[PDB]
RNA sequence: AGGGGCUCUCGCUUCUGGCGCCAAGCGCCCGGCCGCGCGCCGGCCGGGCGCGACCCGCUCCGGGGACAGUGCCAGGUGGG
């Protein structure tokens, strides 16, 4: 049931918990460099429903795009 | 008594413009690498900002002596490793070969790890106790778990150490661990620890749920405002009376 | 001479038998000697002037 | 106490760098030295200027490979002609091969060396 | 060059390692070679000091 | 007239075109040598620690600062 709880929590993006987490993680991704390798998926339920499996040979890269 | 007259105390003074500075400790003023600056400023940020109660509850961890007592209890019921497991399988195979037969022989109680597993256990009221690590670094895999264990009425505790959980379950890290039913000689150890944990966590959940966190200023800022408050009080106490 | 011929010369041809010899002139050597001496003497007399004017409250 | 940072600069701490112990050589055998002595010396030169150099300066003159240097030419001559070499002056011709004059040690004689070679 | 306002090459003593450090102060009028200049909050109000 | 509470004081460089780093000293230990040979015990060769160089602390220090700035839209201006 755990992934269902994470899924509902990540749909509640304007809650105070999620807006705190999003702001602090946005701050630290801003402090990192533009193309970066993550050591693990930040959103594991989203990653697995998009195809990721916790095996050797699946890697995760964080990319920053200048928006507009 | 026979000391040499050629030896002499020759001190050096380290005033400004005088003899050059000694290699004193510089560890506060180091140009640190950016990952060190990032983790230090992340810790500072958490303390500075207003942290919601669903994360403050994970800040409120357990007392050390009860934590060690719980670990002793968990070490009594830790899962088995691969080598002792295969020894158990070969022993089962040889006793099945000769000669008493199927013999399930009362499959022992064991700890149950993993957030999906314990979410099912809490949801169907199977667990006697839930223990959750305080430093899950993506802290949103567990922020629903205290409310869930509260509503189901299962006692849960926030332990201080994810690696400590992982080491008792023979891996690197582990998020949560559930206690199911236990043998008779440790039922009394439970029958003290469970109401200790329940009085620490479940009975004061509303206070926990409304108690906010963070929002403390830096040492320089609190020193400056304390200077201003005492610099007003030191003459207001003389104006009064 | 040129610097690389200075490499293959000898130590006597490149310096003078004096302290700071072959880098400074004799006149400024003498002036720095007596300047060091006189400034240390002035520091001694200021220290003993304070040490005798420890005779107050 | 008692570990102290006496410098305001963090430097990358030096670590262990292992040598290679490969599981297999990337190629099978060492490559053949295709510049051996017979490849170094191609043929002698037998022009009139060559004969003048032979009878006057106790020196032979060969057309040699473009890749060969004076050390390789001297070693190749001393090996496959079994003589001693005083010095070697080389040029590259406007056709593109290396002409090498090799002056022998004085106890040897360019006349009888050229007689043993057969350019005489 | 391209400036004319003279520069003062001034040598200070480094306080943390055995070395002398040179600066390139803008020369205030009246200063001369071989004089001392002083820099800090407790320097005296003379011409050329900082 | 001993002082503490109360401030400036826990500040050591200004007549001179010099020098200045890679610690002196003190205190406590550890080892070998002969050896008083009775033990903090005699001395000879070494080695270490601490104070000298105060202790804690969560942003390197200072200046700004929820503005600036940037993204998107809107109005004006725009023979560049
Ligand atoms: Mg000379
Ligand atoms: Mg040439
Ligand atoms: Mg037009
Ligand atoms: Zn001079």
């Amino acid at each position: 049931g755990a992934y269902k709880y994470i899924q509902e929590l990540w749909r509640k993006k304007q809650s105070d918990v999620m807006r705190f987490l999003l702001r602090v993680r946005c701050w630290q991704y801003r402090q990192l460099s533009a193309l970066h390798r993550a050591p693990r998926p930040t959103r594991p339920d989203k990653a697995r429903r998009l195809g990721y499996k916790a095996k050797q040979g699946y890697v995760i890269y964080r990319i920053r795009v200048r928006r507009g | 008594k026979v000391v040499n007259p050629l030896f002499e105390k020759r001190p050096k003074n380290f005033g400004i413009g005088q003899d050059i500075q000694p290699k004193r400790d510089l560890t506060r003023f180091v140009k640190w690498p950016r990952y060190i600056r990032l983790q230090r400023q992340r810790a500072i940020l958490y303390k500075r900002l207003k942290v919601p109660p669903a994360i403050n509850q994970f800040t409120q961890a357990l007392d050390r002596q009860t934590a060690t007592q719980l670990l002793k209890l968990a070490h009594k019921y830790r899962p088995e490793t691969k080598q002792e497991k295969k020894q158990r399988l070969l022993a089962r195979a040889e006793k099945k070969a000769a000669g008493k037969g199927d013999v399930p022989t009362k499959r022992p109680p064991v700890l149950r790890a993993g957030v999906n597993t314990v979410t099912t256990l809490v949801e169907n009221k199977k667990a006697q106790l839930v223990v959750i690590a305080h430093d899950v670094d993506p802290i949103e895999l567990v922020v629903f778990l205290p409310a869930l264990c509260r509503k189901m009425g299962v006692p849960y505790c926030i332990i201080k150490g994810k690696a400590r959980l992982g080491r008792l379950v023979h891996r690197k890290t582990c998020t949560t661990v559930a206690f199911t039913q236990v043998n008779s000689e440790d039922k009394g150890a439970l029958a003290k620890l469970v109401e200790a944990i329940r009085t620490n966590y479940n009975d004061r959940y509303d206070e926990i749920r409304r108690h906010w966190g963070g929002n403390v200023l830096g040492p320089k800022s609190v020193a400056r405002i304390a200077k201003l408050e005492k610099a007003k009080a030191k003459e207001l106490a003389t104006k009064l009376g | 001479v040129r610097p690389k011929v200075l490499m293959r010369l000898s130590k006597t041809k490149k310096h003078v038998s004096r302290a700071y010899g072959g880098s400074m002139c004799a006149k400024c050597v003498r002036d720095r000697i007596k300047r060091a001496f006189l400034i240390e003497e002035q520091k001694i007399v200021v220290k003993v002037l304070k040490a005798q004017a420890q005779s107050q409250k | 106490k008692k570990k102290i940072r006496t410098s305001p600069t963090f430097r990358r701490p030096k670590t262990l760098r292992l040598r290679r112990q490969p599981k297999y050589p990337r190629k099978s055998a060492p490559r053949r030295n295709k510049l051996d002595h017979y490849a170094i010396i191609k043929f002698p030169l037998t022009t009139e200027s060559a004969m003048k150099k032979i009878e006057d300066n106790n020196t032979l003159v060969f057309i040699v490979d473009v890749k060969a240097n004076k050390h390789q030419i001297k070693q190749a001559v001393k090996k496959l002609y079994d003589i001693d070499v005083a010095k070697v002056n080389t040029l590259i011709r406007p056709d593109g091969e290396k002409k090498a004059y090799v002056r022998l040690a004085p106890d040897y004689d360019a006349l009888d060396v050229a007689n043993k070679i057969g350019i005489i | 060059p391209g400036r004319g306002a003279p520069l003062a090459k001034v040598v200070f003593r480094d306080p943390y390692r055995f070395k002398k450090r040179t600066e390139l102060f803008i020369a205030a009028e009246g200063i001369h070679t071989g004089q001392f200049v002083y820099c800090g909050k407790k320097a005296q109000l003379n011409i050329g000091n900082v």
